[PDB]
DNA sequence: TTTTTTTTTTTTTTTTTTTTTTTTTT
DNA sequence: AAAAAAAAAAAAAAAAAAAAAAAAAA
């Protein structure tokens, strides 16, 4: 049962991703830019920076993600409508 | 295919979370998460407050000992003790206000609708200054706006006109009446709501027998057909055999139905009811073979009958006279390949630290099934549970065996996790509910996956 | 340098581990982990065992609300409820049985070693049957292989005869010479090691006044003077409770300087202020004094001095002659920019689950860290502490906070969890120990990180 | 129709009694 | 090896306070 989960790794990547393409990224192009080793446990950390940094969040309309875990088979996520930007959350701690 | 699922949860005003907000919940289970003092408790002490006649707040938190928040404190929404002073800075809401809450049930087609709304009128922070209104409807075009709109436009008076004005909606000003119509809707035991509070936080088994005593079973003593005959100056003990027959009765079907589950790898539990004898019943019998043979004699017995009726608060004459009495409650671990007996156990003392919490799940669930279904005709009306910090003192496995015993009665469960055991959650679950906290204001956020 | 430190401990027929058993503990912090029901708990309780006068056994798995196990169960060694049959099938060892644990510390240049052996003779389960005899090693050559040699060819007396004949021995046959020899080698204060003991399972906090009520302070009550001076047949007993008051405060302003320097949450510290407060019958012997001054009436003050005393359990007599129930204690937020109150608390209710944990693990570990010999200055001269279910409701962000706070305060931890939690722990510490179950047999395996990575 | 008065229930807190174990003396 | 004094923990009971529901008066 170890590894697990890297918090710090993926917190780098993203802000790295992020200050590269310099602008606002939604969680569709993010997933698909660094595709993510578990599907869950993903979505709620770069959602708890977006209501964290202040960030509106959509709910009214949805974006469709489709994966492939390690064992083959599918998987259909309807998440909602966040646009991330390096701007806003470029000086808070973490 | 006739059983009500909860799918939907709506809050105004409540705790620290101000303004509208919602909640959905899929039909296959969900899992709330988020961070530590974030708000998880709030949402769904919500729902205990339409349910139990008298609900116990924050219970898990001490693990099932105590509680400590009142109902007076949600709605001017205190977010901890302060310090001195006058202006009161640790109290959001001062003066007037008004507060909603919600609840959505659907089974097929048909649905359900339950309400409350709480409002102050000045200063006052007294109990005695909280009016109140329960509502119940089960008709489209009400929601929770057209309710705050209509408190608006007048008050209580408006409100409670609404009955002779449409059709479908019932207003109840006093609480009891409004639990007793919800009661008789569902077909539901006496006590069944306040054994589902206690199941969300309790982690510790102290004596199967209080509990089968206190809330899986009625109340059916026939103290008044007794003091009837006592007062006339016997078909009593047939009708008390009637009663303790239907008992073992239901227990046998439970016992076949718990049978399926491997409580370990190759075992099983079984519920085992035995009969016990008291004095009280031996001088009655002897009194009543005296009067036979002595042919007077009839004023000891109509003494004893009466000494019974008289003090109903002692185990003397109440096991006498109370079927629920005359029995005693175990369990006991049996394996399959040539059944045998292993262990005898009355309670969880002594135990490890995860055998506790594996035993309550075990002997809660089997009650709830008992409980949310009093005869044999099967078809419960109602199949929903929560459970708050689920599995904390546990292991994989174990976790996985308690998902499974619940999954095997036919039960559709929320679970509650402080962002932890993720990967067990992801295989039998289809939802989530994320609620973050800024400042002093919270939030929820929906998901889905298939 | 000048501390001691756990590094080892060993069984021999000590609850389900059979036969000879033993762990090695890394100076830097280790981690006890395995599956459900192994036997993390058994190793905690007979360490527990040696220490404490009257040990509260598996206190952990109740929160912190009761005990559910004695002494002769651990013996015997049961393994659960039973059946009920002619052969007690569910206990381990039945008849003539022989039991023996030790711990050993280390420093620079210097080793203790602590012990005890337990034995029955027939066929009993009394209390009183179980003969007892404690110990306390100073040289190398001692072991527990050689007191079990010298007691299969003896008994008490062999036992004994050790202390004639060596050097850096002492046997007691009573624990409370042996305990009091403890605390005047260790120069520590007189209800630490219960305290220690109290900190391992404890996670909420009622009212903080009982708990410095009953294990931080003293006890210098002033019954016997009062009592000596009602049979005589008075100022300065009051003058002596006022001296005791004021050196009760000297010593909370000293710990209340001392827990400046931790960090609470951020930006943030805590604080901790006593009022002072006088009621009940203080008055009224006052009232009584002044009254026989105008003079006969001597008995008046003999008769409520001795109600006072015979009823020494009554909040009546605590609050007269007790000088540590003369004040009344809270704590206190202050933010670090400036200084201003943001928050008062008396107790713990009414908080989060996660937030009740932190809250009672701090104060348990301040209070501790000045329980210990920094109490009369110098440096500790015992420093570790045992935690048993760590961060059973807490979040990944707090156990950061938990595990800084307990760095920073000087002490060294070991931490006994579950696989639960395998990231923290490989971060911050640097061996572990492995428990495992195989029927009714146990076993421990000690390795470090770097081996189990190479799997 | 709105306000006031009364009763009933539930929970908490303090005090006393009981039992077991340990240590000491003969 | 046996008898006596002392101490710590568990259990039952009495006193008190607060909240909900029904009846009566302006
Ligand atoms: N009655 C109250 N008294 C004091 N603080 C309160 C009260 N109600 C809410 N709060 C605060 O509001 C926060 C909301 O957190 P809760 O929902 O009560 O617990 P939580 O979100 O479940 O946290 P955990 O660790 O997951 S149990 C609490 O942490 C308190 O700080
Ligand atoms: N006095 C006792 N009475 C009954 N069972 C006991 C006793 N002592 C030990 N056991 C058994 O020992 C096992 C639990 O002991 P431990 O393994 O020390 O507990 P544990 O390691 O704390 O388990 P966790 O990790 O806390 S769930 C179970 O099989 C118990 O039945
Ligand atoms: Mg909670
Ligand atoms: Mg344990």
């Amino acid at each position: 049962a170890f590894d697990g989960l890297d918090r710090e790794a993926l917190i780098h990547d993203t802000l790295a991703v992020l200050v590269e393409q310099g602008r606002p990224v939604s969680l569709g192009e993010l997933a698909s830019l660094l595709p993510p080793a578990h599907d869950l446990e993903t979505f709620a950390l770069w959602l708890a920076m977006a209501r964290e940094a202040g960030i509106e969040v959509l709910t009214e309309e949805r974006q469709f993600v489709e994966l492939v875990d390690e064992d083959e088979q599918r998987w259909g996520f309807n998440l909602p409508y966040v646009g991330l930007d390096h701007e806003a959350l470029k000086d808070i701690d973490w | 295919s006739e059983t009500f699922i909860l799918t939907s949860i709506e809050l105004y005003n409540w705790g620290g979370f101000q303004g509208y907000h919602r909640a959905e919940i899929d039909p296959s289970g969900t899992a709330v998460i988020g961070p530590t003092g974030s708000g998880k408790t709030t949402l769904v002490d919500a729902l205990m407050t339409l349910l139990c006649a008298n609900p116990r707040y924050n219970l898990a938190s001490t693990g099932g000992h105590e509680s400590d928040r009142d109902l007076v404190s949600y709605v001017r929404g205190v977010t901890g003790p302060g310090d001195g002073g006058v202006e009161q800075s640790h109290i959001a809401r001062q003066g007037k206000t008004v507060t909603a809450i919600a609840a959505t049930l659907e089974r097929d087609g048909a649905q359900v609708r339950l309400g409350a709304v709480l409002w102050f009128e000045g200063t006052s922070s007294s109990a005695s200054d909280l009016k109140k209104l329960w509502l119940l409807s089960e008709s489209p075009e009400q929601t929770l706006e057209h309710w705050l709109s209509q408190h608006h436009a007048g008050g209580m008076r408006a409100l409670r006109q609404m009955e002779k004005d449409g059709m479908g909606i019932w207003p109840y000003p006093s609480k009891k009446a409004f639990l007793a119509r919800l009661r008789d809707y569902f077909e539901v035991g006496e006590n069944a709501f306040t054994l589902l509070n206690r199941a969300a936080g309790l982690k510790q088994l102290n004596s199967i027998d209080e509990i089968f005593r206190e809330l899986v079973l009625d109340d059916r003593s026939a103290f008044e057909r007794a003091a009837e005959v006592a007062s006339s100056f016997t078909q009593l003990l047939s009708y008390i055999d009637h009663e303790v027959s239907m008992i073992e009765e239901r227990l046998d079907d439970l016992n076949s139905t718990m049978q399926r589950v491997d409580f370990q790898p190759g075992r099983y539990l079984r519920l085992v009811a035995k009969k016990v004898i008291h004095e009280s019943l031996r001088t009655l019998q002897h009194a009543q073979r005296q009067l036979n043979s002595a042919r007077k004699a009839l004023q000891a017995l109509v003494g004893l009958l009466k000494d019974a009726c008289e003090h109903s608060r002692n185990q003397g004459a109440k096991a006498l006279l109370d079927p629920r009495f005359r029995l005693e409650f175990a369990v006991s671990v049996i394996d399959r390949e040539g059944n045998n007996l292993i262990e005898t156990r009355t309670g969880s003392q002594g135990g490890s630290g995860g055998e506790k919490e594996i035993i309550a799940s075990y002997v809660l669930t089997a009650s709830l099934s008992y409980a949310l279904c009093p005869d044999g005709s099967s078809r419960p009306l109602f199949g929903t549970i929560v459970l708050d910090q689920a599995f904390s003192r546990s292991s994989h496995a174990v976790a996985g065996r308690i998902i499974a015993a619940l999954r095997e009665f036919g039960l559709h469960a929320v679970f509650i996790t402080p962002n932890k055991e993720m990967r067990l959650l992801r295989h039998h679950t289809r939802s989530a509910v994320v609620v973050h906290r800024r400042g002093v204001e919270s939030s929820l956020v929906s998901l889905s996956w298939e």
